[PDB]
């Protein structure tokens, strides 16, 4: 930002991802590792 | 005092609108002087504030000042005799509102002219005395 | 009412004796037009001094942070029904002061009327729009060409009530609002505020292109001062009226005692010349008998008009203003470095508003006027 | 069609749409008297003039059209007076047209600076200014008042301002006595009232007795407004009048109850105080005649001393006679610690400026005798070093020293 | 007489409190924060015993400071209970327009705790005779205050809703009225009922204002009743109404 009133929130125009995992390389930026609903 | 001051005015825009606004207060007043200081004032401010901000934004303030002082010509014969004295100079240093200027002493003229000709007195001297409980005084002083 | 028979229900309308024995209150509690759930068991009698108060997860995360209040009342207070009113006025406070967790705009008005409203502006003005719909920001033109932008920010019921208006120009807008009124309405009082100032704007980007503004470095639109470089080592800074714009501004001269001398002068005689006719630069140059140089930089990008002291350019907004009366060092200072210098000196006697010393560099007299 | 309308243009006026200056095709003179003495030889000679203003009033439901019957008219051969004040120029139709003007004026309180900046209200006021005759000068006065009365406050702020041309020498004082019924019922609004009663011509002993349901109430302003009355009081002065008002207003100011923006207004407060007293050696002398006259109460107050100060810094003549009372006073148990401590606890920034004027005292304070006095004196050097400039830190030690090597 | 006592810390830190009063006439201690452990039925007992009435303006408003650095806030009954004690005698004392400290007083504390003040002042200084120049001035001064909130103005306008309507009570709603404070046709409807039911400007003045600033609010039904109100010509600037009236259908 104590914290925050509203949770106004973006898309990164990825479909959905159920079963998100997040690594944080901080080597570039951030980099993460999901499996799309459809098996992918 | 004020002529003093003015090297402020055409610089100033602040200190002009205050000054304007005292004199304001002074015209109607109660105590005698009053009038012939915010007379005196206006006669200067009309004087050296513009010879003709823009123009136009002077041209409708020195007339709204000039409307204020039709009110004066008015007021009895000590404040007339100053705007009398006083025009010639503001004409002088500010030319152009001439055309306003002469109108408002021509019909002050006209107050007193009786304009038929080979009628025998041409003026109105028996209206120029203000005559009351035996007070004789001059009111324009022709 | 007088007994809380209807008061009762007046003030807490959907309260719901659900024992005979008005012994187990159930319902809702009203606040802010929101309705909480709520069970308030009394004993077998009217205490208070032992109740039990139970709630949704909803309530007490609204009431964290004043559960003793409420165990402080419940003890203290005489009745249920102040009990009420008290409580009640309590989660209004509680509420207001969490003021940002609010704000579902009707769309039935809202998200249609403001693109409605945009489409009789036109898509040219527009700069921002936030994707939540709160804050806008839009473009106008000056006939000289300039982009100025204005923000606003809209409420739950924009039409209602009048849009925060956030303007870079420097003297205050005021916004006749009317619910009858409207973003075309605002628009062109803007555009009127524009074209009212558009001489003052004139001035202000004639004297950023054609001199070396100095003090403010990419001025906003709000700057009505302008510290301007000329010579080497000498500013002159200037505020300007911005309905007078042409009209004499508030000005002087920073830099050497024998250097500002002749310019006061000169100023002193000629000011009459001065003629709110022309521009600010076109009469400052018949006034002053100059002309300016254009950021004299390259030639000189280590000659140190720093400060001497901790000589670096640029302290806390700060620059290098204070010099030497003297050819020889003509070394410049800062205010603060040298009040902080003089201070320690044993030669150093401070009168009024002034520190006389000697220059660090070439030990000379040198004044310092807080 | 109307008989306004008809006759309007049998007398010689252009009765246009709304959207420019009417015209003028005659003298307004000849158009004037043309208008009365058409009507005269008109039967139901009396009665007409109900129709005429029925006319007139059906026209002007019409805003544009009312706006054009008020604005300047335009002349063919350059700029002539509004058809509302041509109309007003004409004692018959005159008290009619007034009723109407007041009666509808009331519409124009909420939507006011529509279009192109222009005040409707202040308009048709001004349309009064200056009338040569007004044919019942106590029913335009009753109305114009009763006015005042109900109406709210940025509207008749302007009419309050504007009374002055409006009333003739007839009716002034009246309108004295309508306003200090508002004066007494109405504190918001003591400024322009006091403004307006400056500038009219009146009875001096009216304007005291209101200048005393000012100070009645001077408890009672808003702080803001302090300043500008207390001018007035202090311009209310006479030679004879002095004590009397300054004794009352010693004891009705406060300086204690007035508490970023009381600061400021206490200093406006000072600052007019202070160009009074620059400006009249009887307020100055007999302010500190009217101190010493309360050496009685042990409980007078911090202004009693601030006063001083300001009035020692300010007036020199008074040097002497200041430490003379300040010696006396202190001597006998009043002026003491629990007074100079709050005064430089609140009021610093007051005397910041008078720093040189404390310490001349400090000094006359030590070369004393009775430990009381010099006392007094030290904590004077304390406050003076805690509060001021370095400057003033600097001077305090010197001055120290000066005692400790020769006193 | 009902054998109320105080809470026991109390009346053995009466002598204390008594104490702190009599300074402040010539920071907020721990003694004040016990004004909470008063009931304002037992406070009801103690103001009366503390002689809050007696205090100088001055003094009043020091307190008035004092109370208003009580963290936690005083609860509306006690501020109520208290502003019933602190201020009413010396409103209904006022022969003169409240002093600026009272002005600034009844500002002051009002901002706050702006519902209790005027829950508890503003019903018996209308339903009060004798109530005169200066008292009205202090209850518009109240509904102009810029703290007064949007919500707090419709509970002000919901209590006032309440009363007896006379020439003084027309006077506290215009300039309530005068701040554009939206309404429930239900409030609005009954504003206009009461408001219809002779010849007082304030009366006039009412009706020009809510015609004019709440036409968007006024229904067909409402304009009738305006109609049938000043059918008495005994109204002034009766003309302008009718344009008003005339302007909405
Ligand atoms: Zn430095
Ligand atoms: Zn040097």
């Amino acid at each position: 930002r104590p914290e925050e009133g509203p949770g106004g929130l973006p898309p990164m125009l990825c479909p959905a991802s159920l079963n998100i995992c997040s690594v944080v390389s901080l080597s570039g930026g951030t980099k993460l590792l999901a499996l799309s609903a459809k098996g992918r | 005092l004020l002529k003093a001051v003015q090297p402020l005015l055409k610089v100033s825009m602040s200190m002009r609108d205050c000054l304007i606004l005292v004199l304001r207060k002074a015209m109607f007043a109660n105590q005698l002087d009053a009038r012939k200081s915010a007379v005196a004032g206006f006669l200067l401010l009309l004087k050296n504030f513009k010879v003709l901000y823009n123009s136009v934004a002077n041209e409708t303030f020195c007339l709204e000042i000039m409307d204020s002082l039709r009110r004066c010509l008015s007021q009895q014969a000590d404040v007339r005799l100053m705007l009398y004295e006083g025009f010639y100079d503001v004409l002088r240093r500010n030319s152009q509102l001439a055309n306003s200027v002469m109108q408002t002493l021509l019909s002050q003229l006209k107050q007193f002219y009786e304009p038929k000709p080979d009628l025998l007195p041409p003026l109105k001297l028996e209206a120029c005395i203000l005559t009351q409980g035996d007070k004789i005084s001059l009111q324009e002083p022709l | 009412m007088a007994v809380t028979e209807a008061s009762l229900l007046r003030q807490c309308p959907l309260l719901l004796p659900q024992n005979r024995s008005k012994t187990v209150y159930e319902g809702f509690i009203s606040a802010q037009g929101r309705d909480f759930h709520l069970r308030i068991v009394l004993p077998e009698d009217l205490q208070l001094k032992n109740a039990r108060l139970l709630c949704s997860w909803q309530l007490r995360t609204i009431l964290s942070g004043y559960h003793r209040i409420v165990q402080q009342r419940m003890q203290h207070s005489p009745d249920l029904m102040s009990f009420m009113m008290e409580l009640k006025m309590l989660l209004e406070v509680a509420l207001k002061n969490r003021q940002e967790l609010y704000a579902l705009p009707p769309p039935p008005q809202f998200y249609s009327s403001l693109i409605e409203e945009i489409g009789t502006l036109g898509w040219d003005k527009l700069v921002y729009a936030d994707t939540c719909f709160s804050t806008i920001k839009l473009k106008a033109e000056d006939a000289s060409g300039r982009e100025h932008l204005i923000t606003l920010k809209l409420k739950a019921k924009y039409p209602a009530e009048s849009p925060d208006y956030f303007v870079d120009f420097p003297v205050p807008f005021c916004a006749s609002w009317t619910p009858q009124s409207s973003l075309i309405s605002i628009y062109s009082q803007f555009l009127a505020a524009i074209e009212s100032l558009k001489a003052f704007w004139d001035v202000m980007d004639e004297i950023d292109e054609k001199t070396w503004v100095l003090e403010p470095e990419k001025p906003p639109r709000s700057a009505t001062a302008r510290r301007i470089a000329l010579g080497n080592n000498v500013s002159i800074n200037i505020e300007v009226d911005p309905r007078h714009p042409t009209m004499l501004p508030e000005c002087f001269f920073l830099g050497a005692d024998h250097v500002v001398k002749p310019l006061g002068i000169k100023l002193s005689r000629n000011i009459h010349l001065w003629d709110p006719e022309n521009s600010v630069l076109q009469n400052l140059k018949d006034v002053l008998e100059i002309d300016f140089p254009a950021r004299a930089i390259l030639e000189k990008s280590d000659f140190t008009m720093d400060c001497g002291i901790c000589y670096a350019y640029q302290l806390d907004g700060t620059i290098p203003d204070q010099v030497c009366d003297n050819s020889q060092c003509g070394q410049p200072f800062h205010q603060i470095c040298l009040y902080e210098w003089l201070r320690g000196l044993l030669t150093s006697r401070q009168s009024f508003n002034i520190i006389f010393g000697e220059c660090p560099y070439c030990s000379k007299p040198i004044t310092l006027k807080m | 069609d109307s008989i306004f309308v008809k006759l309007l243009k049998i007398s010689g006026i252009i009765l246009k749409t709304g959207e420019s200056q009417n015209q003028l095709a005659v003298d307004q003179i000849a158009f004037q008297k043309k208008l009365f003495q058409t009507l005269r030889r008109h039967p139901s000679y009396p009665k007409i003039i109900e129709e005429f203003v029925s006319g007139l009033e059906s026209y002007i439901e019409d805003e544009d059209s009312f706006r054009n019957c008020l604005l300047s008219c335009e002349r063919l051969q350059s700029y002539s007076k509004s058809l509302i004040k041509l109309l007003l120029g004409i004692d018959i139709l005159q008290p009619a047209i007034i009723k109407t003007l007041f009666e509808k004026l009331p519409e124009y309180f909420f939507e006011n600076k529509n279009s192109d900046e222009i005040n409707i209200p202040r308009l048709i006021v001004s349309q009064l200014k200056w009338l040569d005759r007004v044919v019942d000068g106590k029913d335009l006065t009753t109305k114009i008042m009763q006015l005042i009365s109900i109406a709210p406050e940025n509207l008749q702020h302007d009419i309050i301002t504007s009374l002055p041309e409006i009333l003739g020498d007839s009716q002034h004082a009246d309108v004295g006595k309508e306003l200090s019924d508002l004066l007494i019922e109405n504190t918001s609004l003591t400024v322009p009232i006091l403004d307006v009663l400056s500038s009219l011509r009146l009875d001096p002993n009216f304007l005291l007795k209101v200048r005393q349901l000012v100070m009645d109430k001077l408890s009672s302003i808003r702080l803001e407004d302090l300043p500008v009355i207390i001018k007035f009081i202090l311009h209310s002065v006479t030679a004879m009048d002095t004590l009397e008002v300054i004794s009352e207003l010693r004891e009705k100011l406060d300086l204690q109850h007035c508490v970023s923006s009381g600061q400021s207004c206490i200093i406006l407060l000072f600052d007019v105080i202070k160009s009074a007293i620059r400006y009249e050696k009887t307020i100055s002398e007999a302010w500190i005649k009217a101190i010493e006259n309360t050496a009685s109460v042990s409980e007078h107050k911090v202004f009693d001393l601030v006063m001083l100060f300001i009035i020692y810094s300010t007036n020199t003549q008074t040097k002497k006679y200041i430490d003379r009372v300040l010696r006396n006073k202190i001597r006998s148990g009043c002026i003491q610690e629990q007074l100079l401590q709050s005064t430089f606890s609140v009021h610093y920034l007051v005397l910041k400026d008078m720093c040189s004027s404390i310490l001349s005292l400090a000094q006359s304070l030590l070369h004393s005798l009775d430990q009381s006095i010099i006392s007094f004196g030290s904590l004077l050097y304390k406050y003076a070093f805690k509060f001021f400039d370095t400057y003033c830190q600097q001077e305090v030690v010197g001055a120290l020293v000066t005692h400790i090597c020769s006193g | 007489a009902e054998s109320l006592e105080l809470p026991k810390a109390i009346q053995d830190q009466l002598p204390r409190l008594q104490q702190l009063l009599k300074t402040l006439e010539e920071a907020p201690p721990v003694e004040l924060q016990l004004l909470h452990e008063c009931s304002p039925s037992q406070m009801d007992l103690l103001c009366a015993q503390l002689q809050l009435p007696q205090l100088s303006d001055l003094g009043l408003l020091r307190l008035c400071t004092w109370l208003l650095a009580l963290s936690p806030d005083l609860s509306l009954s006690n501020a109520t209970v208290l502003t019933r004690s602190l201020f009413l005698g010396r409103i209904l004392s006022l022969t003169s327009s409240a002093s600026r400290l009272l002005t600034t007083a009844l500002t002051s504390f009002c901002a706050k705790y702006t519902y209790p003040v005027c829950s508890a002042l503003l019903d018996p200084v209308l339903q009060a005779p004798g109530t005169g120049p200066a008292q009205t001035e202090l209850l518009c001064c109240l509904v102009k205050m810029e703290s007064l909130e949007p919500d707090a103005q419709v509970l002000m306008l919901g209590q006032i809703l309440e009363l007896p309507w006379k020439e003084e009570t027309f006077l506290v709603l215009q300039s309530l009225l005068e701040r554009q404070v939206e309404m429930t046709p239900e409030k609005f409807s009954v504003l206009m009922e009461k408001l219809c039911k002779t010849t007082s400007m304030a009366y006039a003045k009412l009706m020009l204002t809510v015609m004019t600033k709440y036409q968007a609010n006024i229904t067909e039904t409402q304009r009738l009743g305006l109609a049938m109100a000043l059918e008495p010509n005994t109204t002034f600037l009766r003309k302008s109404l009718k344009a008003a009236l005339k302007h909405l259908g």
